[PDB]
RNA sequence: CAAGACGGACCAGAGCGAAAGCAUUUGCCAAGAAUGUUUUCAUUAAUCAAGAACGAAAGUCGGAGGUUCGAAGACGAUACCGUCGUAGUUCCGACCAUAAACGAUGCCGACCGGCGAUGCGGCGGCGUUAUUCCCAUGACCCGCCGGGCAGCUUCCGG
RNA sequence: AAAGUUGCUGCAGUUAAAAAGCUCGUAGUUGGAUCU
């Protein structure tokens, strides 16, 4: 982000990137997000350009960090595949989560006992989140969004152009986030990599965690 | 959408437009040498000829025209022009 | 706007939004303005700085908002220019 | 009074000055104590029209009442209010609460030399609704309002003072009319004018600049 | 013998053929039908129930997440292969089986993908279905301790270990051949054959490819060389903004003629 | 065997025509849109008062033929229905000029979101097929351009 | 005058009154760019 030689993409990311399957998008394209595609391989799944995803990234990291007070950023999930991942999210900065089923009048109704007054939204998945979108649009809230290719662009006004439906790519791309505002914020440093490894963030299936103790 | 030089579009959208709906219109089409192989000389074809064109020495058939491209015989060699 | 006497007589100025030039309305609620953060050239580092766009509601609506920052962050050199 | 939002919040105590400046950043206004606060000394009120329409069941029709009032300070805010209640008070106060949350400010320009204070529409606008059109009009010092009387309620509790008005569609539906000269002085505000070129400068949003108060 | 759940769904009456049936508790307690909980009051209990021990349980857990059959088969499948592994670790010396599984090897196919093949109803030139063979058409059919499993993950990873898995005939198997889902995305396979999106890059993206192992640990694995099933043809088509009855319309494209007086929902 | 009729299925989100309308094969006749064009002329154009050409079905004059159906009508039952059945339905030559003759929606031109299906023409390209066809061509596959018929989606705006 | 219900300013013609069945066509109306 401004060619700057310190803030580019690296082997280890690529690798880690090509790993978690985040490149590989969904079988219809949107026409506001055709400039995250490289191309159309014949196998009729489009791939999404890494470095336009970082910058977008770099982007949304420095639209985070320019708000001084980390507890009134709302992150939100409602799909179980980042759930758990935007809990560990607040466990970065303190962002309050909201994960599971979206409680209407949350930003609109005042007289609730669940009614938060943000100042960024971030959303896992732009289509079940329809109804947070719709309420951001009421209250002056600007957006971050994880976008696949198939995800509409409406009240979006940064959308990381990634794979969200798998539970890996998802993680992996909130653990992306959360190292570059925990980086730039002031915790950490460059020269070394961040402890929590990748995994960590990742949704873990029932029927995977019944046979993963079993492994001890 | 709401930003883009239309004074300075990509040569591969120019390429990709319609030849009148470009910026500058322009033809799709060329000239170009055609050698006979039962000779050596050198004989002016337009591509999407309509006329079927002779061999000034040899009297043979050179190309023959189609709905668009105009089709060469077998065995002459071509080679675009300018 | 101001009179002849050269004094300011209005209410207050409106936001223009920074992607098409338009007037922000004071019941536009889904209008935003919204603020990127710089780094040090050197180290990276949020030295505390800012910069500020505001995107009117009709740019939104239309799903041209991220277009319209995009172009802003490289107008202001934060996207680099290898795009 | 307790406030439950955070520009309630800031209106309580003493950190925000005027309307104006929730005014420039499109905020929205949730509770009418703000207004009360800040400019409820000199509003007038006004009720314009009252309704019963019948909602038939089983057990007859059910009566509700459509209350139509209008309120503003003569000065440049203005709002409208419409509610159905189940009797007559309680839909004159709460059709005053929601006129109270609805109160969009009026900008006033001059008809030519540009002497005193500004005076009328600064530009020929029109309001639409349902199939009532309103059309506003400059009008010299000392013309009064010419109007019919619901728009001659609304702009004189706007601070027009003079006005020329011109009017197509169903006028005789109040409800639509009085709407109608509602979006008409709502578009006198929202028009763009050769004074208003000058490059935006942005200012710290109140928020962002009381943002050591919510964390307290 | 370790009888699998399959077989008791199956009401395989195997108990007079072998000696050693020991099975765990939760893939019986698990059955969520009433005639074989009904059938399991009557047969005579010479049924007994342990839990294998951690170590084997977990190298059992490595070989399968190395033979890539890893998220098809669940925990109670982990405990028969794990009991089935010590019954044969405790009545035969544990040098017979080997690890590092063999890397499969590539052969193309022109057929189709949804071809019938070794579907007994069909005829493909003879061909004949009779009644005396209905209990003889349960699967592609062919000392001291055996497997009664049916699902084919376990019978997979059985023959790709070397461990000799029987049926509910008296003969073993030879050959075992059936149908999963790759992955074209991120080539990721799946063996659960009612599954419609991926498990890693989690796209609709799965299709039918079929597979094949023997007794010998060698495993070959069909593709189709078939550019019908691999084209993006139906697939971009505008979305509105936000069971098994009518699956064929469902099949075809969006943007294709429909008739003008019927709707789509 | 003959008589006249009518061209099923294929037959469609299809095609053609100024509309009304048009479906068995083959041959002849003259038109035609779109496409392709580094051809030719150089404003020759758009719209319609007057005026002219065609115009479903029914109907009217004259010739031919009447298979089926069938207004009116004769019987039998209960305006409905059945049996028989005239004009007509059919061809040729003249009249008639009317339809829910519909998109209940002038004509020409410009701008204003997206998608992928389809009919035709042109262009580019891995590749498969005429039992691994030994170069081209037809049939498919991918992509683009132009004029079309026609869908889905959108808080473009109305 | 209200009547933008005679509309040049300034109305309308899918479903409310309303676009000729279709095409050609003189009069009339309108007519690409270009010359210091
Ligand atoms: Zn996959």
């Amino acid at each position: 982000s401004g060619a700057l030689d310190v803030l580019q993409m690296k082997e280890e990311d690529v690798l880690k990137f090509l790993a978690a399957g985040t490149h590989l998008g969904g079988t219809n394209l949107d026409f506001q997000m055709e400039q995250y595609i490289y191309k159309r391989k014949s196998d009729g799944i489009y791939i999404i350009n890494l470095k336009r995803t970082w910058e977008k990234l770099l982007l949304a990291a420095r639209a985070i960090v320019a708000i001084e007070n980390p507890a009134d950023v709302s992150v939100i999930s409602s799909r179980n595949t980042g759930q758990r991942a935007v809990l560990k999210f607040a466990a970065a900065t303190g962002a309050t989560p909201i994960a599971g089923r979206f409680t209407p009048g949350t930003f609109t109704n005042q007289i609730q006992a669940a009614f938060r007054e943000p100042r960024l939204l971030v959303v896992t998945d732009p289509r079940a989140d329809h109804q947070p979108l719709t309420e951001a649009s009421y209250v002056n809230l600007p957006t971050i969004a994880l976008c696949n290719t198939d995800s509409p662009l409406r009240y979006v006004d940064i959308a990381i152009p990634c794979n969200n439906k798998g539970a890996h790519s998802v993680g992996l791309m909130w653990w992306m986030l959360a190292r570059e505002v925990l980086r730039m914020r002031g915790t950490i440093s460059r020269e070394h990599p961040w402890e929590v490894m990748p995994d960590l963030y990742f949704y873990r299936d029932p029927e995977e965690i019944e046979k993963e103790e079993q492994a001890a | 959408p709401l930003a883009k030089d239309l004074l300075h579009p990509s040569p591969e959208e120019e390429k990709r437009k319609h030849k009148k709906k470009r910026l500058v219109q322009s033809p799709n089409s060329y000239f170009m040498d055609v050698k006979c192989p039962g000779c050596y000389k050198i004989t002016t074809v337009f591509s999407h000829a309509q006329t079927v064109v002779l061999c000034v020495g040899c009297s043979t058939v050179l190309c023959q025209p189609t709905g668009g491209k105009a089709r060469l015989t077998e065995g002459c060699s071509f080679r675009r022009k300018q | 706007m101001q009179n002849d006497a050269g004094e300011f007589v209005d209410l207050y100025v409106p936001r223009k939004c920074s992607a098409s030039n338009r007037i922000i309305g004071a019941k536009d609620h889904a209008s935003i303005q919204m603020n990127v953060a710089e780094v040090d050239k050197v180290t990276g580092r949020f030295n505390g700085q800012f910069k500020t766009y505001a995107i009117c509601g009709a740019i939104r609506r239309m799903g041209e908002s991220d277009d319209s920052i995009l172009r802003l962050a490289k107008a202001d050199g934060i996207v680099s220019k290898n795009f | 009074w307790m406030p439950v939002t955070k520009l309630g919040r800031l209106v309580k105590d003493m950190k925000i000055k005027s309307l104006e400046e929730i005014y420039l950043f499109s905020l929205p206004i949730k509770e009418s104590e703000i207004i009360d606060f800040f400019l409820g000394a000199s509003l007038k009120d006004e009720v314009l029209k009252i309704m019963p329409v019948q909602k038939q069941t089983r057990a007859g029709q059910r009566t509700r009442f459509k209350a139509f009032v209008a309120i503003g300070d003569y000065n440049g805010h203005v709002g409208l209010g419409v509610k159905c209640s189940k009797e007559v008070a309680t839909a004159i106060r709460g059709a005053i609460i929601l006129a109270k949350l609805s109160i969009v400010p009026v900008r006033r320009g001059y008809w030519g030399n540009k002497i005193g204070k500004p005076h009328t529409v600064p530009c020929k606008v029109t309001g639409r609704c349902g199939s009532v059109l309103v059309r506003l009009i400059p009008a010299p010092r000392g013309t009064g309002i010419v109007s019919a009387p619901v728009p001659k309620k609304l702009l004189m509790m706007a601070g027009i003072d003079d006005c020329y008005t011109s009017a197509r569609g169903c006028t005789a539906t109040l409800g639509n009319f009085a709407k109608a000269t509602f979006d008409a002085i709502s578009k006198t505000y929202s028009y763009l004018t050769p004074d208003l070129w000058k490059e935006t400068v942005f200012t710290k949003s109140p928020y962002q600049e009381f943002t050591d108060h919510l964390v307290k | 013998v370790v009888a699998d759940a399959g077989a008791f769904l199956r009401h395989a009456a195997l108990q007079d053929i072998g000696k050693n049936i020991y099975t765990i508790r939760e893939v019986v307690t698990e059955i969520r039908d009433k005639a074989t909980r009904r059938r399991l009051a009557v047969l005579p209990y010479e049924l007994r129930f342990k839990e294998p021990l951690p170590e084997y349980v977990r190298l059992v857990t490595e070989f399968s997440k190395k033979t890539g059959d890893y998220p098809s088969l669940s925990a109670t499948d982990i405990q028969v292969l794990a009991l089935t592994y010590q019954l044969e670790a405790e009545f035969v010396g544990v040098s017979h089986l080997k690890q590092e599984p063999q890397k499969v090897k590539v052969s193309s196919s022109i057929q189709h993908p949804e071809t019938p093949l070794h579907i007994s109803g069909f005829h493909l030139p003879g061909g004949w279905i009779t009644p005396s063979n209905i209990k003889q058409i349960q699967q592609e059919l062919e000392v001291r301790v055996g497997c009664l499993t049916t699902d084919f993950a376990m019978q997979n990873v059985l023959l790709q270990m070397g461990l000799h898995v029987l049926a509910v005939n008296g003969m073993l198997i030879r050959e075992a051949r059936s149908y999963i889902l790759r992955c074209h995305g991120c080539f990721k396979t799946t063996s659960d054959m009612s599954r419609v999106f991926c498990s890693h890059c989690g796209n609709k993206t799965l299709k039918k490819v079929s597979v094949t192992v023997s007794d010998d640990g060698t495993l070959h694995m069909h593709f189709s060389r078939n550019p019908k099933v691999l084209n993006p043809r139906g697939l971009r088509y505008s979305l509105p903004t936000p069971s098994t009855l009518g699956a064929g319309r469902r099949r075809l494209n969006p943007n294709a003629s429909r008739k003008k007086f019927v709707k789509k929902r």
